[PDB]
């Protein structure tokens, strides 16, 4: 009634709800709601007459709530979006089907964003969403890798570990890399499976927006491969000037890494 | 800053001299002198405070302020440490007090079918058990929480708890003589558990204390007492003597995480295939084990080699499973092949990381005995992963144990009439006959 009364057009109120939603862009449901406004308020600019001489752009600048304003508030959004999605294991748990949800919508609305800026803005070349993403789940598999790097025993103790003994803190240098044993190695590799299995069962097919280009398991396995090889290979050259560990140790841990690679990677 | 060294140099100096004499005040004519002088040491860091405040505290130059901060927990470091040196003084009377204890527990044991001195409440065992303790306790506590500053208390009292608590673990739940009466070979004794009765008793007991400790809140938070590392310790090497069977084995595989890591000084090896099977028909696990052959068996015997291979599953809930296989045996044959595929059942509820298998060597011998070549562990944890492993298992001479190992097997011992427990038991109790090729591994 404020609207009609007082002349407010209904993209204008929409856009409003939108620079809105786009406070609380990490609510519940929110992305799912702000794609869909944005497809629409995308879809309005976008398609509505042909009959106009007149780009998509051009009719955009011709918004009464400012194209600017709203090419920033789309920018910010799409900024934060970024930072929530390059640690989206965290901020998505597994655990939590609609923070995958979310996690899934908080996606469509950045292609939302994408489409809009190549649709509406006319961009020649938006920073691609599948590959934006890409990075930020690159971001956050470089994080992951970090924390389980950091972390190895606690996480392998709790997961896999048949006597509840084992469980607990061992050192944070057998959480990570030790020169004597290469127990933190066997571990790491289980906890990178767990990962990339998570990867590959929860959020591949929570990802599946842009599924010739985007495979989370596959990016999972390539990253998640790629800095334990480094560090592997490191290691094994470390190893191979000390060689505490055993003949067997180092042929056990390459069944392992055998494995690991030809079921994954290679 | 010049005059901050001054102090620094002074009070040092002061908490040094105090320091050096006070060990020769510790003794037991002088208890006063200690406290006196821990808090002359605690006066010295509030005066200090003052001190330092007094200089401006926070508006003090960087280098003056540093230098005294430094100061500070020096002289805090100080303090713990007189306090430390304070509370081990009581070390050998604490000592004695809980083999006090312990010399009266012995006489209270699973009293539901003993007389009423010992079947005597829960309650009154546990203060005649303590009363060597309280003793100590109520007199020294209770003149420590009036003659100590409350700093100087709260770490004489943190450095006492754990003292006792370490104490009653050591001396009273884990009497390096129960390695001897059941772990070991000693006596063919049935040890006698801490029954449930001796369970209670101790766990009150430690209540007790506890609330002695806290004082009605002038001693040590109940939060601090709850959270103690040393009472939880205690607390578990106690629920260890009550659990059962399977909660043991169960608790013996998931502890023993290194009966699965290379064999030291091996005995031969058995090259393994191995299949788990969450049996895609059922949802159980199965374990398929194709035993494909051993090699370099250090046995070369005094007459006719026969070896064949035991395969044993280890784990929980086994009772109603078939837990050992064998190979067929080959004659005269270091390393015999055998192609021979078992098949397991784990059961349906717990997981492989509660199972191991335990792989065994024997030289078949009608007429003798069926000695023991060697043993190998293979932990299923590793399975649960892999699927499917080919694997040379190093064989061993026996497997290698920790403390919690060693004593849930001392433990399960006890429980000489429950046959999964004697199985058990009798299992890793298992080791090569030594003869042929040797007697002790390494771990």
């Amino acid at each position: 009634e404020f609207a009609m009364r007082y002349g407010v057009e209904s993209i204008y109120q929409a856009m409003t709800h939108f620079a809105c939603l786009s406070s609380k862009y990490m609510c519940p449901g929110v992305p799912a709601v702000m794609s869909t406004l944005l497809a629409n308020i995308n879809a309005y600019y976008a398609h509505t007459t042909a009959s106009t001489n007149v780009s998509a752009s051009d009719r955009f600048a011709a918004s009464n709530f400012g194209k600017e304003r709203f090419v920033k508030l789309l920018d910010q959004l799409h900024n934060s979006l970024r930072i929530d999605l390059s640690m989206y294991r965290n901020n998505f748990p597994a655990s939590s089907p609609e923070r995958l949800q979310d996690l899934k919508s908080t996606v469509d609305l950045l292609t939302s964003i994408t489409f809009f800026r190549m649709k509406v803005q006319e961009l020649q070349s938006p920073p691609r969403a599948s590959q934006v993403v890409k990075d930020c789940v690159k971001a956050c598999l470089n994080s992951t890798y970090e924390y389980i790097f950091n972390n190895c025993h606690e996480l392998y103790g709790r997961e896999y570990q048949t006597d509840p003994a084992k469980k607990g803190e061992v050192p944070p240098e057998e959480q990570g890399p030790s020169i004597k044993n290469l127990d933190f190695w066997s571990k790491l590799i289980t906890l990178i499976v767990s990962i990339i299995e998570e990867d590959k069962n929860s959020y591949t097919p929570c990802l599946n927006q842009f599924p010739q280009e985007l495979n989370v398991g596959k990016i999972s396995a390539e990253v998640m491969w790629s800095l334990f090889a480094q560090d592997m290979k490191y290691a094994m050259e470390e190893h191979d000037k000390h060689r505490l560990c055993k003949s067997a140790d180092y042929m056990n841990l390459h069944f392992k890494v055998k494995w690991l690679y030809n079921e994954y990677v290679a | 800053r010049r005059f901050a060294k001054t102090i620094s140099n002074v009070l040092l100096q002061y908490a040094d001299i105090v320091s050096k004499d006070f060990a020769s005040y510790c003794s037991k004519e002088k208890e006063k002198v200690p406290c006196i002088l821990m808090n002359n040491t605690q006066q010295l860091r509030v005066q200090l405070e003052k001190m330092f405040e007094a200089m401006g505290g926070k508006e003090l130059d960087a280098e003056a302020s540093g230098t005294l901060k430094e100061l500070q927990v020096k002289l805090n470091n100080v303090l713990d440490e007189l306090s430390h040196v304070f509370a081990t003084s009581f070390q050998p009377h604490i000592e004695e007090c809980v083999r006090q204890m312990g010399d009266i527990l012995s006489q209270v044991k699973g009293t539901g079918n003993v007389p009423a001195s010992a079947c005597s409440s829960v309650a009154q065992d546990a203060d005649n058990v303590l009363q060597p303790i309280m003793d100590l306790l109520d007199s020294n506590l209770t003149l420590f929480a009036k003659i100590c500053e409350k700093t100087v208390l709260k770490r004489v009292l943190k450095e006492l708890w754990k003292l006792v608590m370490n104490t009653m673990e050591r001396t009273i739940v884990l009497p390096p003589e129960f390695l001897s009466k059941l772990k070991d070979h000693m006596v063919r004794e049935e040890a006698k558990s801490l029954t449930p009765k001796q369970c209670a008793v101790v766990e009150l007991a430690l209540d007790t204390i506890k609330q002695y400790f806290h004082a009605g809140g002038v001693g040590l938070k109940k939060t601090f007492l709850e959270k103690s590392p040393d009472l939880q310790s205690l607390r578990y090497a106690l629920s260890l003597y009550t659990q059962a069977t399977d909660l043991l084995i169960k608790t013996f595989v998931q502890t023993q995480s290194a009966q699965g890591s290379g064999v030291e000084d091996p005995v031969g090896e058995v090259s393994v295939h191995v299949e788990l099977f969450t049996h895609p028909g059922t949802g159980e696990q199965k374990v398929t084990v194709k035993v494909v052959a051993a090699n370099d068996l250090k046995w070369q015997t005094s007459g006719i080699f026969r070896p064949f291979i035991e395969v044993n599953i280890v784990g929980p809930q086994l009772s109603d499973k078939k837990r050992k296989f064998a190979t067929k045996s080959k004659n005269n044959s270091w390393a015999p092949k055998y192609n021979e595929s078992f098949q397991f059942s784990l059961s349906a509820d717990a997981g492989p990381e509660c199972y191991e298998l335990q792989v065994c060597v024997k030289d078949y011998c009608f007429a003798r005995e069926d000695r023991t070549v060697g043993l190998a562990v293979l932990q299923l944890r590793e399975l649960a992963q892999r699927g499917s492993a080919a694997c040379w298992l190093p064989l061993g001479r026996r497997i290698h144990m920790d403390d919690t190992g060693l004593t849930v097997l001392r433990i399960l011992s006890q429980r000489s009439n429950d046959e999964v427990a004697k199985e058990f038991v009798k299992l890793k109790s298992d080791t090569r006959s030594a003869e042929e090729g040797g007697a002790a591994p390494a771990p």
